[PDB]
Parts: C-alpha cells; structure tokens; sequence
C-alpha cells in the first residue's frame, strides 16, 4: 500500500482531444444596445 | 469638410485656391450658426426620428421582421434600429462639415461588401435611409429641408 | 478569345511634338473584349475618333467558350 | 520635459535669432495664465483619487459590455490594473496643464500607447471614452473651485483624444 | 502624433497559476528537465 | 509605371483588386490608368 | 509555391542521391490521406462566405472591436478586416492541398506581422478570429480533417504572433 | 543577439523625427533598386524591420530621375515630355519591317 | 488630412456621441477666426511668385550657396531651388485653412529629412530661407495672421531640424 | 504559458458560464492520462542524451552537412545543432505534461525562424532531424505515449517549416 | 531531499509553499515506510551483489581487466569493486530521500575531471552501473524496480 | 574579426582542403607589405587628434552646417561628430593591419545606413568629411601607404552608402 | 592570428594600438618566412603521418580495434582517420597563423561534447594527437620541432 505513484494509465489517447466544438455561438449584443434594444421592444406593439 | 475637401482637389491640379473657391469658404465660414442650429434639431430629437421610420420600413418592407430574416426577433431588430443612429450621426456631422468626406469615409466606401457579408439585403436597410430623409425634413424649415437633405440623397445612392 | 479590331484617331489636343507620333494619332490595334470597355472609356478621354470597329475573331452572340 | 518657454526656445534657436517682439508677447501671454494654470493644477489633484473612481463607475456604468464578460475589465486583475492604468491618464494631465503644451503627453504617455494596447487585446475604444468622461469632469472641480475654464484644462485632454485615437475621417 | 513603432508583438501574461503551469515554469528558468521530486507533483495532481 | 507607389489610399486601390479579380486585372490596371498612358505614351517603353 | 511533394524532391535534390525508402516513406503518406485532403478543399471553398460570417460572428461581431474607436467600426475598415479574414481562409485551402507550410511563409507571412503594426490593427484580436475559423472548418469537415486543416490556421497565427 | 541594427536608437530618434521616408506598410516592402531580380529586405534573415504608422492618405516624395523641375508634383503638364539628357534613354518603335 | 473641423468630428465620434455643446464650442472658435484665414489665402497666392523672390534675396544671394561650389549654383540646382520654396508656401497656405498641421505631416515633412540628405542639399540654408520667408510674409499679410501664419511655418521649420 | 487547464476555464470563462458538460469530459482524459504522462515524461528524461546520439546518427552524420562547407562543419557549430537538438526534446516534455501546445508557441517558436534564417542554418535539416526522434521515443516509450508524443513534434515540425 | 528542492524554489519566488505544491512531501511521507522497506534490501544484498556484476561487467570490456588496462591484479580490483559499492550507497540514499539530490550534493558532478586523472575510462563504469541496474531490479518487485531504476538511470546518463 | 591571414585560412577552410600555392600566395603579398603597415599606422596614432582637425576644416568649416539648423550647430552635436569621426579614422587604422575591410562589417558599418536617418544626420556630409580626411592622411603616411590606407577609406564611403 | 588578437584586445579598451605591442605584429611578419616553410612540410607528408601515426596508436589502444568499443571495420575507423585529418589540418592552419586561435574557434571549443555525445573516449584521441606529435618532430629540424610541437600540446590541453 501506500503507492509511489498513483492512476490507471487507461487504454488511450489525450492525443487529440485539443479540438473544442462549441456554438460559440454569435454575438447578440446585450448591454450598450439596451437603449435600442428598448426601441424595438418598444416597437413590437405596433 | 468644405476645405479639406477643397484642398486635395486643389493638390492634383497643383495650383492654389482659386477666387472661385475662396468665397465658397468665406460663405461658409459666415453661414456656420444656421448649419449647427439645423444639427441640434437631429440630436435633440432622434428618438421622434429613429422610432418613426422604423415603423415606416417595417411597413414598407415586412419581409425584414419575418421568420428566416435579417432582423427577426427583439435582439436582431435592435441592431437596426440601432445602425440608423449610426447614418443619422454621420447626417449631422455631414451638415456641420458642410461637405461629403466625413459621411464618405465612415459610411461609404465599404459598405457594398459590409453587409453583404452580414447577410442583410443591402437595398431595405439602404430604404430606411430613405424614410429617415422624410421625417428629418418634416421637423425642418423650409430652406434648410433642401440644404440638409440634400446629404439624404447621397446615402440613397451611395448604396444603390 | 473574341479579339476586337478598332481603328482610332486620336489628336494631339495640346503639347505639341517634334517627334514622329503618327502611332500615337491614327493607330490599328486589336484589344480583346474584357480590356476593351476600360480602353474605349481612355480612348474617349484624348477626345479620340473612334472610326472602325470590327470583331476580328469570335463568334457574335456566342454563348460558351469565351 | 519641453516646457511652453522651453518650445519657444528652440523654435527660435534652430533658427538662430534672439527674442524679437513676437517672442515677448507671446511668452507674456503664457504668464497671464500661469495663475489659473497652478490653481487649476491644485484642485484637479484635490480629489484625484477620488476623481478616478468617480469617472470608471460612470464609465462602466454606461459601457456594461467592459465588466460583463468581453472585453478586459473583467476581474479586480483587470479592474485595479484599469483603475491604475486610467490614473495615468489623470496624473500625466495635469504636468502639461501646468508645462503648457502638450509635449509631456507627446513622449511619456502617447508614444508606444498604441502599441501597448494592441499587445494586451485593450480596446483603445473606451480609453477615449474615459479620458471624455474626466476632461468633461476635471472641469467640474475646477468651476466648482472658483477658477476660469475653457481655453486649457482641454488643450491636454483632447491631445490625449485627438491623437490616441485612429483618424477616421 | 505618434511616428514611430516599436512593434506590437502579442504578450499575453497569464491570469492564473495553477500547478502544471507554475511546476512547469519553475523547472523551465532553471534550464533543465523536469526532475524526480517534480513528477512527483502531477503523479498527485492527476491521480487527485 | 516607372515609379514606386504614391501612398496608402493609391496602393488600397490596388490591394482590393487583386484580391477580387486577382493578379491579371492588376497588372491591367496599372497599364489603362492616365498616369501610364498619359505620362508614358501607347508607343514608348516605360522607364524609371 | 512548392508543396510537399516537390519538398522531398528538393530535400533528395541538395542530397543528390536517388529515391530511397525513407525518402518514399514520407510519400506515400501523402497519397494515403490525398482523397481526404480533395473532397475537403471542395467543401470548405463551397463554404467560404459562410466561414468568414460565422468566424467573425463567434468572436468579433458585437465585441468592443465593433464599438465606436476600435478598428472593426468604419465600414472603410470593417471591409479590409473581413478581406484580410478571407486570405487565410483561402490560403488555408491552399496550404492542405499542398500539404505544405511553405505556401503561406513565401506568400502570406512574410510581411503580415509588421505591416499589421504600420497599421495598428491589434494582433491579439486577430488571432481568436482564426481560433474561431479553425473551429467552425472542424465542424464543417469533419473531425478528422479539421485536424490537417488546423494545423495551417495556427501556422498562420504563430507567424502573427 | 541576432538583431544585428540596433532597436532602440533607431527609434529613440525616431520619436522626435517626423514620418521617415520607407514604404507605407514598412521597411520590408521596399526593394533595392537594382537593374532586375527583385530582391527584398527578408525581415526573417536578418531583421531590418521598423514599421511606422502612416496615414489614411499620404504622399511619398520622390526624386525624378533626370530633370529637377521636371517632376510631376510641380507641373503635372509636363509628365509627357521626354527626359532629355539628364534622365535615361527612352525607346519608341517607329519603323516596321 | 485633418481639417480643424473634421478634427473635432474624429474626436466626436470615435467616443460614440453626437456633437456635445463643449464640441459645438470649439467650432465657433474656428468659425470667429475663419475670416482671418480665408482674408491670408487670398492675398498670398496673388503674389506668391513675390515672396519667393523676396526671400531668396534676403537670406541665400550672393552667399556661398549661389557661388560655384554651393548647392545653388547651375541653374537645374536653382530652379528646384525656387519651386521648392514654391512648394512651402503652397503648403502653409492649405495648413492655414486646415487650422491644423496635419498636411504636413502627411504630403510634406515626410522624407524632406532624408532627402535632402539624399540630394546633398544643405539643411542649413533652407532652414532660414524659410524663416526669411516668413519675416516677408508676415509683413505682407498683416501683424494679426503673420503670427498665426508663423505657427505652420516653424512645424515645417523644426521638423527640417 | 497557458495548458489543458487554462484553455478549459477560459473557454467558460468568456463565455461566463460554468464547467459544462463537454469540457469535462475533455478533463477527464486529462487526468486520467496521468500515469502515461508520468511514464512518459520519467523515461524520455531517464535517456535524455541517448535519445539525441541516435537521432543525429539517424539523419545528419556522414551528409555534406557534416562535411566542410556544410552547418556542422566546426565542433562550435556541431555542439550547438545539438544543444539546438535538446531544446526541442525539453520543450517537448514540458507540452507533454502540461497537454497543450502554447508552450512552443509562447517559448521556442517566437524567434526560431529568426535565428536559423540568421546564422543560414538548414531548416529543411532540421525538419527531419525532429522526425528522426519522433520514431526513436515512440520505440522507447511505447506505441501508446509514442503516438501522444508524436503530436507535439509534429506541432514544432508545423512552425519549423 | 523532495522537502528541500521544493523549498528553494519557493523560496526563490519569495512566497510560502502553495497547497498544490505541499501534496508531494504529504504523498511522501505515507511511501516513507516503503523506502525504508526497499534500502533494508538492497544493503543487505549488496555483499551479493558486488561479486557478480563486476565479473558480468568485464565480459564486455576485458582490456581494462589485461595488463595495461587500469584493472589489473586483485589489488587493482578494490578501486573498482569498492566504488560499485560506493555507488549503490548513493543510489540507497536517492531511494531514501526520494529524489535524485544526495547523489548531486555526493556523487557525480567531478566524474569527468575525476576518472581522467585516474586514469579509468570512464565509459565503463557507466557499463559497470549499467550491470547494477539489471541484477538489482530482478531482486525487488516491479512496482519497486520502476523506481529504483530511475534513480540507476541518472546514473548512467551520469557518466553518458 | 577577420585578418587576412584568416581570410586565407577560412577560405581553405570551406572548401575543405590545406593550403595550396594560391593561399601562399596571398600570405606572401601580405607578408611583404606587413611591415610597410606597422610603420604606417603608428604615424597616424600619432597625429589622430590632428588628422581629425584639419578634416573637419577643410570639409565644413565656416559653412552652412555649423550655423544654425545645420546638423552640426550645437555643441552636443560638434562634440558627437568629431567623436562619431574619430571612429572612422580609428577603425580603418585597425583594418590596415588587418588588412581586411571585414573588420568595418562587425563594428561600424551594419547599423549604419541607420542610426543616421534615425537622427537625421547627414550622410552626405559624412562622406565629404571622410574623403578630405583621405587627402590629408596621404601627405602624412606617404603617398603608398595612403593608397592601402584609402581602399579601407572608400569602403566606409560604400556601404555607408 | 596575432593580429587578430592584437585589435580585438585594443577594443576592449577603445583606445589605438600601443607601440610595444606594435613591435609583436613586426616580429610576426618577419618571423613568417620560416613559419610557412614548416606548414608545407606538414602537408607534403600529410598521408605520411596520418598512415604511420594511426599505427601506433591501436598498438597503444586495443579498445578501438578489438571489438566492442567505439570505431571499427572499414565504416568507422576510415571516419576515426578522417578525425585525425582534421586536426591535422588544423595545426597547419595554427602554424601560418601564429597562434592557436585558428584551433580554438574551429575545432577544440565543443569538443568535449561532440565525443562525450558519441561514444567515443576523449583521451584517446589525446593519445594520438600525441601519436602525430612524435612522427611531427621526425621529419622538421630541432628547432622547428620545438615552434610546431608548441601547437600539438595546445590540443592535449583542451580535450585532456
Ligand atoms: C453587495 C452586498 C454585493 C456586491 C455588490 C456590488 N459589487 C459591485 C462591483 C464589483 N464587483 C466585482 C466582483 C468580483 N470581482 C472579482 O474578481 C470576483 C471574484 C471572481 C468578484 C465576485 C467587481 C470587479 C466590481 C467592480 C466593477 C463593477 O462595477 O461590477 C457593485 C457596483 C459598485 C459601483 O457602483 O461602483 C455592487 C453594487 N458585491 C458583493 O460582494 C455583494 C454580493
Ligand atoms: C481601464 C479603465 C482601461 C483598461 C486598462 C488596462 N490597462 C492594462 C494594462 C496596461 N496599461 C499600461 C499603460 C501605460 N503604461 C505606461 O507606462 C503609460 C504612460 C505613463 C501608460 C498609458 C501598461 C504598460 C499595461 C500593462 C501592464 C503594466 O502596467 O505593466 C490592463 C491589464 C490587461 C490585462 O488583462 O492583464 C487593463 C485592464 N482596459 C480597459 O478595458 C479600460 C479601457
Ligand atoms: C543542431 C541540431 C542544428 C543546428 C544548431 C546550431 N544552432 C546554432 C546557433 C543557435 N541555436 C540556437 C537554438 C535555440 N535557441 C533557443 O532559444 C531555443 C529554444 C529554447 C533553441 C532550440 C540559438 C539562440 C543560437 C545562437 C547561439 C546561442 O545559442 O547563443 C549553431 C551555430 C551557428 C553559428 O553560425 O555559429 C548551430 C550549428 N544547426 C544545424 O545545422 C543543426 C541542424
Ligand atoms: C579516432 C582517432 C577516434 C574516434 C573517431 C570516431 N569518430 C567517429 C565519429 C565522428 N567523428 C567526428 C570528428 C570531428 N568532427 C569534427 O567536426 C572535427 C573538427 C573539424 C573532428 C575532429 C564527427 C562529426 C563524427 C560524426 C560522424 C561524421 O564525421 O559525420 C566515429 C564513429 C562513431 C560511430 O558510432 O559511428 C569514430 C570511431 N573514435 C575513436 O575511438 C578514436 C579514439
Ligand atoms: C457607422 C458605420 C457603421 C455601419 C454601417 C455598421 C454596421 C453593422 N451592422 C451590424 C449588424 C446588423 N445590422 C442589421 C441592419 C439591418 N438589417 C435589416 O434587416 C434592416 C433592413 C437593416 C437596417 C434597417 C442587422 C439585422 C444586423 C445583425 C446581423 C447579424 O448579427 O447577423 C453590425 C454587427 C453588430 C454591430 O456591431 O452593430 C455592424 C458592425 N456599423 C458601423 O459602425
Ligand atoms: C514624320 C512624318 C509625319 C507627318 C508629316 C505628321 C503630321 C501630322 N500633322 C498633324 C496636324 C496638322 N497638320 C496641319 C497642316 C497644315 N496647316 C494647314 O492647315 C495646312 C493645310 C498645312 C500646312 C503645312 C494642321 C493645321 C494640323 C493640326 C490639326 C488639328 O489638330 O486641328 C498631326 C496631328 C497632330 C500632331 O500630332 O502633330 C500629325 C500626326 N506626323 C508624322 O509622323
Ligand atoms: C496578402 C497578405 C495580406 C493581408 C492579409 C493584408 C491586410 C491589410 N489590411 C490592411 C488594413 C486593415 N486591415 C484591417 C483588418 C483587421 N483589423 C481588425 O481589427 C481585424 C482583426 C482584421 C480583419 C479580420 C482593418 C480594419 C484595416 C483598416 C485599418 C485602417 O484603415 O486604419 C492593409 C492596408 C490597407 C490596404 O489593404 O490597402 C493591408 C495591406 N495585406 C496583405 O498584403
Ligand atoms: C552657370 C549657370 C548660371 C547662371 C547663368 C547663373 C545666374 C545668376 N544670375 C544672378 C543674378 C543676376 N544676373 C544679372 C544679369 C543680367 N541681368 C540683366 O538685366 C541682364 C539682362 C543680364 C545679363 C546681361 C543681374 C542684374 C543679377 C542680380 C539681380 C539683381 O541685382 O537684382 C544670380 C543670383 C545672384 C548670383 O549668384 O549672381 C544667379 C544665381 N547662375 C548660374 O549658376
Ligand atoms: C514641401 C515638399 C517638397 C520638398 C521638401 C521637395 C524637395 C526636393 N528638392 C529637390 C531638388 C533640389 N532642391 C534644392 C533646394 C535647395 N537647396 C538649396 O541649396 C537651397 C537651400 C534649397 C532651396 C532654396 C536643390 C538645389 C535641388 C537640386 C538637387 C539635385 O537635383 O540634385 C527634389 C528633386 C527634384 C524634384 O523632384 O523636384 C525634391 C523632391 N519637393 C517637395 O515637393
Ligand atoms: C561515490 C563517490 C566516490 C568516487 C567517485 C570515488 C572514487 C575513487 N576511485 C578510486 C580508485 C579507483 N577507481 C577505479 C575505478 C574502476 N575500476 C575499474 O576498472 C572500473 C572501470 C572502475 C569502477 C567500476 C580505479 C581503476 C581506481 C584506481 C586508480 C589508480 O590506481 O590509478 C579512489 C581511491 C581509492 C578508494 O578510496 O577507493 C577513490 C576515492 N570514491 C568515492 O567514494
């Protein structure tokens, strides 16, 4: 008991897995558009 | 502005200003609180100027707020109600430069390939310009309808 | 390659020469058809005559192979 | 570094003449002022630490998109090094407010700015907006002081705007 | 203006310190590998 | 043309040529400017 | 523009030996992942407007860049950004069917890193929108061919850097 | 230790220097101006490399070669005229075979 | 190229707002000295060929430059002498109507250090030449411009030095 | 000199969210990949010199390189290509551990190109001489870190080129 | 020891010692136990072990053992047998303080300016530690002889 | 630094052979003026501060760079040129023993094409003020010894240049 | 060479040269014609040395040619002569020279790596660059035995 070292080498890999997948995604703008984010709210109405 | 416009047509021909030139300066210089008294009816009322012609494009244009649009939803709308205060910002820096250079460098030149690549039709958001030019003019005088609208009919045609 | 053939005549208009320039005046190139909009605008800028235009080679009203 | 005296002296040393009448009404027109430069100087560092933390709570309350996170000032990392880095805006105004021109801005803060932000990813952007919120403002504690405004207590500020900030037009 | 530049070479400085980045940059300035007792971290870091 | 390029403005004129049409409308456009043609004349060899 | 074919004839041209085994070990393995590296070129260039959109839209639309001061504002340059985004996308597709870094050194990368300082425009901004492009190709070619393409878009942004 | 033209001083005098004469987009896209082979300052093989930051519109000033007045910046009405003697020898074809 | 006008809008928009009461107020400070500097452009390019020839009297004939053995002697070095002089006054009247020093440099102090190093032209003259020039020039235009007119000569005046 | 770690967290650090899902997932092979990093890294540095005898006798010996005229020719030049030759074993083992490829980036591949372009050393050379180690520790390690290892040479073998 | 390489590190940035940095010396502490149960070992075999890897050494280098070589007679065997046992001294006390560091402070930094004077080629004791590490590895378990053969790899990349 | 006798040597030395009759060949002409060359510079250290003074005299003294706005006008710039002079008669005089001009290469002539627009010194009165120190160092030395003195006199003048 | 090292030692104090040490560069031209006369003496019998002096030393060392050291066969000793022609040509590069400078930019200052790297001893290499220091004196005079031997110990001296 007691190990030196510790881990289950496993049976492969960590090779490529440095590729993130993700939708980032985009860019609505949410903050110094709030004014006219308020305009188009505000337009919805009709 | 008027000068500096003035000044590198002046350059290529290699040449000072001309008497000709000269008193289009010497007017303008003279006629600078009218132009500025035009600009502050923009700025202080753009929320009346935005609001108004938004809806007038939605109405002339109501494929825009479709599903499968540009502008579809609260967030995507927003944006252009938010790019028209951006061409009337360089309206009123347009009439106070008295000239086409500081519209001409900012909204311009680039903006057949701007959004081309952000997907919008470029012609509907270009109509929107086009009902900006007539509620600016109905909160205008009568002389200063033609004067200040005349950079109206610019933008119109810089992007058509 | 739809290779026009143009016949210009073109005047001197001001700085005159002690050279030849009779090729500069009343030349027979042959342009092809993509570099002939942007020649027959300079063209017309020295108040050139444009007096003969004939397409040389190429199909008229051709709709493939250039 | 180069005074208004000192900017005067080899714009007519270059050209190897001594102070005409040009030079003696000029240099008077620097000493008029020289009162309301000092006094001016006094109040703006009356409240400068206090001037900083007035201005980037009402910078970050008016651009949301810098303390959320995007661009950098994100954490107390960013925000105590923007806080900082905003101070030097602040401090170097008030060397030539008193130096009279601006070549104390032209190379101690201005030169390499543009290129110190670009390796860190900071947005020259809002720098110009926070440098707009203080030249507005300086001159709050400065009318509030009593002292004239206008003329200068701007000719460094916008020096700090005009020439940071990219040509557009 | 400005009228020259030096360059605007991209440095990034990091946010951080967590182990494999300081085990790592402490054992890359003494110009060396990385010794017996500094495997020794991540054999526990990682089993951790 | 004989000369090297005049700026910013009269080299962007010709950046975002040959990034469209590519390199064979670059060296065209080079040749039917009035500078080229004005300057140089239909029958001479350019020079420096 | 030499790729990575004509790249073992100039490493076996200067040696002015012959065609040995290793020398045709690293050539084979190009025709082994050559059908990949032709069906994927095709795709990306089917696709070469839609990257650019979606490259910008994942780190610099909406961003500060955008905003009033920063360099992606004017349209006068928002353009030049998407035109000098639309390089590396191409040069990209160049470079995986040479199979071969040196595409982009003798064209692309050679005066890049200095003439973005002559302009100002930040380097370290440029450098997550071509993070953002290598990761949209992988999503659109494929796990596998994403990994050969990526590895020319961060040719480009180590040469940036 | 590579960087064999010194960094600093090269622009500690620039700083007090206006824009200095190069190319507009840097030092390294400007050719030696020799009779063919275009070759290049390589900002890798030795590192010349000093970028400056040029304007929206600006214009090089360039010497003609040949006559001194004759540039085109003076009198832009006499860039069609032959160089004389002072400049290099012009060509024209004139008579075909 | 700025403008004094165009030189409050770039500062006005590049924060994002509109034209601020503050800004409006450096406009009119433009726009009262506006007659001034239209007044100065009028009566110099009347009779610039004039003050050429009065400042080159003053300060550089029957000197050592027009000797043989100056940079003034044989008249192709002479007649490029006199369009540059031509070239400064030319250039100040547009900087005069700019209201700001940004022509210069841009189209004119760009590489008049080094090419006048590169010409063998002595900057020593031509730098009292054109402080000749403008002890002519402020006594052709008036008291209250020649001032005004002497800042954008010495911005030419120190960058040559 | 950012790793596995950093690029996770400022993956969801911009983003502002938590530890999702995916990148978990990513930190799960991170971690339990230990014991073949750590096996890994304790043998390269166990036989760290008889790695870098077998590949310069793989590749570079008895080429004109060694030969007078050629980048080895002085026992100055051949201690340095093997120095040089070290680095990129270090550098390899320090991206190994940490699992991301920035180091290199950030460390050895800034002023590469600006140094063997500098001194005319032969990068087409070098490119094999890392290839030729890439074989040698993938025998000594084993087919499973081998291949592990075989990313971060080629990474460096990517910017070398 | 592991305690004082992780010391002056941290000393040397000035900072106490971090709490991802003290999990080497609170994993050790546990495997001190074991050590001690591997230097029982390979001390009291090491009277063994020295009379067979010196004889298994000079197989593949016999010139050293000919006259000439610097290993001749059984009087000339103690400056070699004796430093084999000199040697696994330094490698028991690696194995104790758990990293490679009494050997530095000990054992290899004259090696090359030691045996030159000595006259001994040096690539033999290298070969010669190189027959400890085979014979002392067969004598533990494979858990053990992992890591007491990185202490014997520092060794012969000591000499190499 | 390089000699001539390494100039011999080296050149033998990239080809990769001994010394043939053509190497001798150059070491017997050096051999046979190497004791001119002793002679020949400890008669210019001899006068160093006076080769100096009638040079600047004779070049541009009482001209239009030591009255003001020339280069030369302030006594920080007169004490630097006379000390940025004193190289160019020093450097040289440690070439002629050389008699290598690759000595100038190592030392002064790499990064001077810059530095001297980067201050906007004049190159052009530099070469002047090195050509008349030519003529009065060859009525000192001897009119042969100024010939091998002036080949290293024209070679500051040509990469300077 | 002298010269060389006369100007680089002249720069490190920025001053001229002195006038004694002017003397050593006049006593290295005058003294050149003898000094040549011994390098070509060298090279006229450069197979000579090589094919004697290599014979005696695998005599002194029979670690290189019984196997199990570092060179052998054809394959490797041609490459262990090919060593030997280097430094040879490297003393005969020294002796035109004047000094050892020649020797120590090329050929001693990494060498011991370059053997310690490859397998191979150092010492014996140092015991034939004294198998070439007997058969160098064979073929000079005494004296010239004395100025050419004064470079070979200088080899000894870096690599042993
Ligand atoms: C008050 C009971 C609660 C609270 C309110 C509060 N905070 C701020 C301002 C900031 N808060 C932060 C927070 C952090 N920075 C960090 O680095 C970390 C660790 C990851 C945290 C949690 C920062 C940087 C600011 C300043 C920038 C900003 O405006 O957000 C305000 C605004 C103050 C003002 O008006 O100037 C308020 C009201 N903070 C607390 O801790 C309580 C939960
Ligand atoms: C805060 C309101 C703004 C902002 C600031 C910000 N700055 C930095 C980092 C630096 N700022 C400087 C600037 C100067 N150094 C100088 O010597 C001078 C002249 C006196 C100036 C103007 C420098 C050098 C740095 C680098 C760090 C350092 O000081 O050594 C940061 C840190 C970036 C990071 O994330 O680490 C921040 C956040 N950024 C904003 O968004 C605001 C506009
Ligand atoms: C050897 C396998 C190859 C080779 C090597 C070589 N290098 C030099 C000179 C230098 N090499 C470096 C290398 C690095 N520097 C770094 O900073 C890093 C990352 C940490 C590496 C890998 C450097 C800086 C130099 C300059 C000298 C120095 O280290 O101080 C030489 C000598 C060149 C000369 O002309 O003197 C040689 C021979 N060259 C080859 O041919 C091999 C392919
Ligand atoms: C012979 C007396 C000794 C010996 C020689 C030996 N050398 C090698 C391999 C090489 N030797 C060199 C030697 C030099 N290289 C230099 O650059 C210089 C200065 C100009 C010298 C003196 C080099 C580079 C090598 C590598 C191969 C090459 O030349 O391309 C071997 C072969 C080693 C192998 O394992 O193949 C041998 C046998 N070794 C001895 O035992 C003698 C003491
Ligand atoms: C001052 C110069 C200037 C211009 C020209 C400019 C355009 C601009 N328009 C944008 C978006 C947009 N603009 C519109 C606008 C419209 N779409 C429609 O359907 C309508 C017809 C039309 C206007 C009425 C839409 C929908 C987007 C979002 C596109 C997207 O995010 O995919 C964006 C990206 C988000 C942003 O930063 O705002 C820019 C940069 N920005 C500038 O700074
Ligand atoms: C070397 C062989 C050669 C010849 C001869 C030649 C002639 C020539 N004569 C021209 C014009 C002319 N020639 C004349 C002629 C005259 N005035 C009159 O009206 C009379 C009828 C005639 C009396 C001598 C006039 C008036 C023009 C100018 C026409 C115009 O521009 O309106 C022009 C066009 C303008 C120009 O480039 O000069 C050419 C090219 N070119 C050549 O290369
Ligand atoms: C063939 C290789 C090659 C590339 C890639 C290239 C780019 C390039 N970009 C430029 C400007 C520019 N480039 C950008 C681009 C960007 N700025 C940003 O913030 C974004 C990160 C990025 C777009 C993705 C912008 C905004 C400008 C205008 C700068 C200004 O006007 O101040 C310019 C000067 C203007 C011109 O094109 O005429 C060049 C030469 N040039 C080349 O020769
Ligand atoms: C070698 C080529 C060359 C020439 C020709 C040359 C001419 C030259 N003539 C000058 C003046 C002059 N030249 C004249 C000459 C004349 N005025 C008249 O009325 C007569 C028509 C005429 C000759 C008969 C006069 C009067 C001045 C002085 C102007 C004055 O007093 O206002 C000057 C200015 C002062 C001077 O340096 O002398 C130059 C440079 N310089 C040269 O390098
Ligand atoms: C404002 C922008 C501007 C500058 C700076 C300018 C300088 C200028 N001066 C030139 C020649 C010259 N310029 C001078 C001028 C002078 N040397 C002297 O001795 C006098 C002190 C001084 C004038 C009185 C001389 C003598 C030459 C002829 C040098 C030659 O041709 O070799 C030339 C080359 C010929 C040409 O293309 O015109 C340029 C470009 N041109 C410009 O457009
Ligand atoms: C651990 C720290 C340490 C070192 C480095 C050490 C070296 C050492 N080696 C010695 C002798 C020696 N050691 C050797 C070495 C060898 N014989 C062979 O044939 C083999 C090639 C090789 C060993 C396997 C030789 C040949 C001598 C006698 C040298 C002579 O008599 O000239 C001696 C003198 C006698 C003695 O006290 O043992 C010392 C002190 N002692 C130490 O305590």
């Amino acid at each position: 008991n007691g190990g030196m070292s510790k881990t289950p080498e496993g049976m492969t890999f960590a090779t490529d897995y440095l590729l993130p997948k993700s939708t980032a995604n985009r860019r609505r703008p949410g903050p110094n558009m709030n004014m006219f984010r308020d305009m188009a709210r505000q337009m919805s109405s009709k | 502005s008027i000068v500096t416009k003035s000044i590198v047509n002046a350059d290529a021909e290699a040449r000072y200003l001309s008497p000709g030139e000269l008193d289009r300066i010497k007017s303008f210089v003279t006629s600078g609180e009218r132009r500025v008294r035009i600009a502050e009816t923009m700025t202080g009322a753009r929320e009346r100027i935005i609001k108004e012609a938004g809806n007038q494009l939605f109405q002339k244009r109501p494929d825009v707020v479709s599903p499968g649009g540009n502008a579809y939803g609260e967030e995507m709308t927003a944006t252009c109600l938010r790019d028209l205060d951006y061409y009337l910002r360089l309206i009123t820096y347009g009439i106070v430069a008295g000239d086409v250079t500081p519209i001409e460098e900012i909204g311009v030149v680039g903006v057949r390939e701007m959004y081309k690549s952000l997907g919008t039709p470029i012609e509907a958001v270009a109509e929107g310009v086009r009902a900006m030019k007539s509620v600016a003019t109905s909160l205008l005088s009568g002389e200063d309808a033609a004067e200040a609208g005349a950079y109206f009919d610019y933008l119109i045609g810089a992007m058509s | 390659m739809r290779s026009f053939k143009v016949t210009a005549c073109v005047p001197s208009q001001t700085r005159i020469r002690t050279q030849r320039e009779l090729q500069n005046t009343y030349f027979t190139k042959l342009v092809p058809y993509d570099n002939w909009f942007r020649e027959q605008q300079r063209i017309m800028k020295m108040g050139g005559k444009i007096v003969k235009v004939e397409l040389a080679t190429g199909k008229p009203g051709t709709n493939t192979g250039l | 570094m180069r005074d208004a005296v000192t900017s005067l002296i080899k714009n007519y040393d270059i050209t190897g003449r001594y102070l005409d009448r040009d030079a003696i009404d000029s240099l008077k027109s620097y000493f008029v002022t020289g009162t309301a430069r000092v006094q001016a100087a006094a109040t703006i560092t009356a409240n400068a630490a206090e001037l900083v933390k007035q201005a980037a709570s009402q910078l970050f309350g008016d651009l949301p998109e810098l303390i959320r996170p995007g661009g950098n000032a994100y954490t107390t990392r960013r925000y105590a090094a923007c806080l900082r880095d905003m101070d030097y805006y602040l401090r170097y105004a008030t060397y030539a407010l008193v130096a009279g021109d601006t070549d104390v801005l032209d190379e101690r803060v201005l030169q390499g700015l543009r290129e110190t932000y670009n390796s860190l990813g900071v947005p020259i952007g809002p720098t110009v907006v926070g440098i707009g919120i203080l030249k507005d403002l300086a001159t709050e504690k400065v009318q509030a002081a009593g002292i004239e405004v206008g003329a200068y207590l701007e000719q460094p500020f916008d020096h700090l705007i005009s020439e940071l900030s990219e040509t557009d037009v | 203006s400005v009228k020259a530049s030096g360059g605007s070479s991209v440095a990034r400085p990091q946010l951080y310190k967590t182990v494999p980045v300081s085990t790592i940059s402490q054992a890359e300035q003494q110009d060396r590998y990385l010794g017996k007792t500094e495997l020794s971290d991540l054999a526990t870091y990682f089993s951790s | 043309l004989g000369r090297p390029t005049y700026g910013r403005q009269e080299m962007n004129s010709y950046f975002d040529l040959c990034s469209k049409k590519g390199f064979y409308a670059l060296v065209d456009a080079i040749i039917d400017s009035v500078e080229y043609n004005e300057a140089f004349g239909e029958d001479t060899i350019p020079y420096e | 523009m030499q790729d990575a074919i004509t790249s073992v004839i100039n490493s076996s041209d200067v040696q002015g030996k012959y065609l040995d085994a290793s020398a045709i070990q690293k050539l084979k393995a190009y025709f082994a992942t050559g059908e990949l590296r032709v069906r994927a070129a095709t795709t990306i260039s089917a696709n070469a407007a839609n990257i650019v959109k979606e490259a910008v839209a994942k780190s610099l639309l909406y961003s500060d860049i955008t905003r009033p001061g920063g360099n992606m504002y004017t349209t006068r340059r928002y353009a030049a950004c998407i035109r000098d985004l639309d390089y590396y996308l191409r040069y990209a597709t160049y470079a995986m069917l040479a199979g071969d870094p040196s595409i982009l050194d003798e064209r692309v990368l050679n005066g890049l890193k200095e003439t973005y300082n002559s302009l100002g425009v930040p380097i370290g901004a440029t450098v997550q929108a071509i993070q953002a492009m290598k990761e949209v190709t992988a999503g659109l070619v494929g796990a596998d061919a994403g990994k050969e393409m990526g590895i020319y878009f961060d040719y480009i942004c180590s040469g940036l850097s | 230790p590579f960087r064999k033209v010194p960094q600093f001083v090269t622009l500690f005098g620039d700083y007090k220097q206006p824009l200095r004469d190069q190319h507009v987009y840097g030092i390294g896209n400007d050719p030696l101006e020799i009779q063919f082979g275009a070759i290049f300052p390589k900002e890798t093989r030795s590192p010349k490399n000093r970028p400056a930051p040029f304007g929206k519109d600006t214009r090089r000033i360039l010497i003609h070669n040949g006559a001194g007045i004759d540039n085109q910046l003076s009198n832009p009405g006499a860039r069609g005229n032959a160089p004389g003697s002072l400049g290099p020898k012009v060509f024209k074809l004139d008579q075909l075979p």
